């Protein structure tokens, strides 16, 4: 990762791409900040509230 | 023109002696490590 010009490792970041369980790509994880970040949807019961 | 390149110096100044003013990379102040580390590449020679 460049941090401001100086290229670091970033070692959970490469742990996170290299976990791709044989697949082309990273896994994706409901609870986990992974490569892709992490998703939270909001309740169904968002629709009513609003 | 090159850096580090200096081989003579004399003594250090009593008082500022000079005017100065600088741009500075503010990105490279933020980038950089803590903690600097030395090594027997800045020690002086051990015996003559």
């Amino acid at each position: 990762k460049n941090n401001n010009g100086l290229f670091e490792i970033d070692t959970q970041l490469s742990n996170s791409v290299a976990t791709n369980n044989g697949g082309l790509a990273p896994s994706y994880t409901e609870n986990r900040v992974d490569a892709w970040g992490k998703v939270e949807f909001a309740d169904n019961s968002v629709l009513q509230a609003r | 023109n090159t850096p580090l390149s200096a081989n003579f110096v004399n003594e250090n100044s009593y008082a500022p002696n000079s005017l100065f003013a600088a741009i500075l990379n503010e990105d490279l102040l933020t980038g950089l490590s803590d903690k600097i580390f030395y090594g027997k590449e800045n020690e002086f020679a051990e015996n003559e």
